[PDB]
């Protein structure tokens, strides 16, 4: 058995950045290794091969070292298409072929304030016993963002979930939505329904707020 | 070019056999080395196990004793199968070449995989499939709209806008398992709020799992 | 017989690769 230990876990870096991962193994595979980019939802591309052959279609800012126990990836310059997870594997051993845990890249960037909009639940939903009330913030930087869900000025808790977007491969953008799920009769018993967004973006907090029935 | 392609049921009862197909076209299982390999949602890469010529195979020791592959006889399928199942066994499934071979010999050691398979998410769980229901998130210089989808099972749906026509600002956030056991997703789209009464946007669900499709035109009320 | 060699333990030996510069990455001198 061959184990990869691959080192960062997670980085960030700006557009135009250097930066290196790096792969050990834990005994010698001399050149056999490989490093493939995972995009979230498709399958690993392979980028070099073989230590530091550069495969057909792959641009040269991506460059392979090393042989033995300690490998390096490296990107002379980051793009911001470069966001993925990228994994190292050895083809050395004469049975099982082994992956490192992954290096997750994110792009930093600017900080971009959320466009915030909100959605009432519809009227073909209510029909069937439920509520939900959906919240939008959309092309954000940071990640980090605070959704507060207020009926008729009460703070809500417990009775939402989030969700969030992997960044844009363009413009390193988040979205993120949050659903108020409330029952057909609470949700009658009320008249305003308010999404508070607090984001280091936006000077004062933006309230997007509709009235029941309206 | 040489292109894999995943088949095989989406949702495994626990206990149960796994089963899935790899499709190769533009070249023949007679040569090179055949993978599985398998990614749990969110974690990382599994090797499983390979096949090659006449039906020769190995596999990973964790799993050795629950996986056969198996290779067709058109020369065009190879395919997995594993037993016992349970939770953890759900993963995207890829298929994978590797090996270098010249005129009359393939050597696997030191080679790489390539091409992979687009993967398959299978989920293993004793819950029934249901597909999902289609709400409007209804627009209030830019407007936001979308679809959201809620209450199916097993994942994954796939979103599209106007058949595909309509990508360009469309965010499909991941699903969120509910307490009822059931996904929900949402699928939004911004659009210029001069086109609201003239413009068609609708949202195409397509949840494979159940053989539910769904169009869904939004508009504001 | 016209079925492919195969080779899972012993690297591609560089007498093989021809003009390929696959098989040259990989190989090794036996």
């Amino acid at each position: 058995d061959i184990q990869m230990t691959q080192s960062p876990s997670s980085l960030s870096a700006s557009v135009g950045d250097r930066v290196t991962i790096t792969c050990r193994a834990s005994q010698s595979i001399d050149n056999y290794l490989n490093w493939y980019q995972q995009k979230p939802g498709k399958a690993p591309k392979l980028l070099i091969y073989a230590a530091s052959g550069l495969q057909s279609g792959v641009p040269s800012r991506f460059s392979g070292s090393g042989s033995g126990t300690e490998f390096t990836l490296t990107v002379s310059s980051l793009h911001p298409e470069d966001f993925a997870t990228y994994y190292c594997q050895q083809s050395y051993s004469t049975l099982t072929w082994t992956f490192g845990q992954g290096t997750k890249v994110e792009i930093k960037r600017t900080v971009a304030a959320p466009s915030v909009f909100i959605f009432p639940p519809s009227d073909e939903q209510l029909k069937s016993g439920t509520a939900s009330v959906v919240c939008l913030l959309n092309n954000f930087y940071p990640r980090e963002a605070k959704v507060q869900w207020k009926v008729d000025n009460a703070l809500q808790s417990g009775n939402s979930q989030e969700s969030v977007t992997e960044q844009d491969s363009k413009d390193s953008t988040y979205s993120l939505s949050s659903t108020l799920t409330l029952s057909k009769a609470d949700y009658e018993k009320h008249k305003v329904y308010a999404c508070e967004v607090t984001h280091q973006g936006l000077s004062s907090p933006v309230t997007k707020s509709f009235n029941r029935g309206e | 070019q040489v292109q894999l392609q995943e088949s095989g049921p989406r949702l495994v009862k626990p206990s149960e056999t796994l089963s899935l197909t790899c499709t190769v076209s533009g070249g023949s299982t007679s040569s090179y080395f055949w993978n599985w390999i398998r990614q749990p949602p969110g974690k990382g890469l599994e090797w499983i196990g390979y096949i090659y010529g006449s039906g020769s195979a190995d596999y990973n020791p964790s799993l050795k004793s629950r996986v056969t592959i198996s290779i067709d006889t058109s020369k065009t399928q190879f395919s997995l199968k594993l037993t016992s199942v349970t939770a953890a066994d759900t993963a995207v499934y890829y298929c994978a070449r590797s090996g270098f071979c010249s005129d009359d010999a393939c050597y696997r050691r030191g080679s790489w995989f390539d091409p992979w398979g687009q993967g398959t998410l299978v989920t293993v769980s004793s819950a029934s499939t249901k597909g999902p229901s289609v709400f409007p998130l209804a627009p209030s210089g830019t407007a936001a709209l979308g679809c959201l989808v809620k209450d199916y099972f097993p994942e994954p749906v796939t979103v599209s806008w106007n058949s595909g026509a309509l990508t360009s600002g469309v965010h499909t956030f991941p699903a969120v398992l509910q307490s009822s056991g059931l996904y929900s997703l949402s699928s939004v789209v911004t659009v210029p709020s001069s086109s609201l009464g003239t413009q068609t946007y609708i949202c195409n669900v397509n949840h494979k799992p159940s053989n539910t499709k769904v169009d869904k035109r939004v508009e504001p009320k | 017989n016209n079925d492919f060699h195969f080779e899972v333990f012993n690297f591609v030996p560089c007498s093989i690769c021809s003009n390929n510069p696959t098989c040259w990455a990989i190989c090794k001198r036996i």
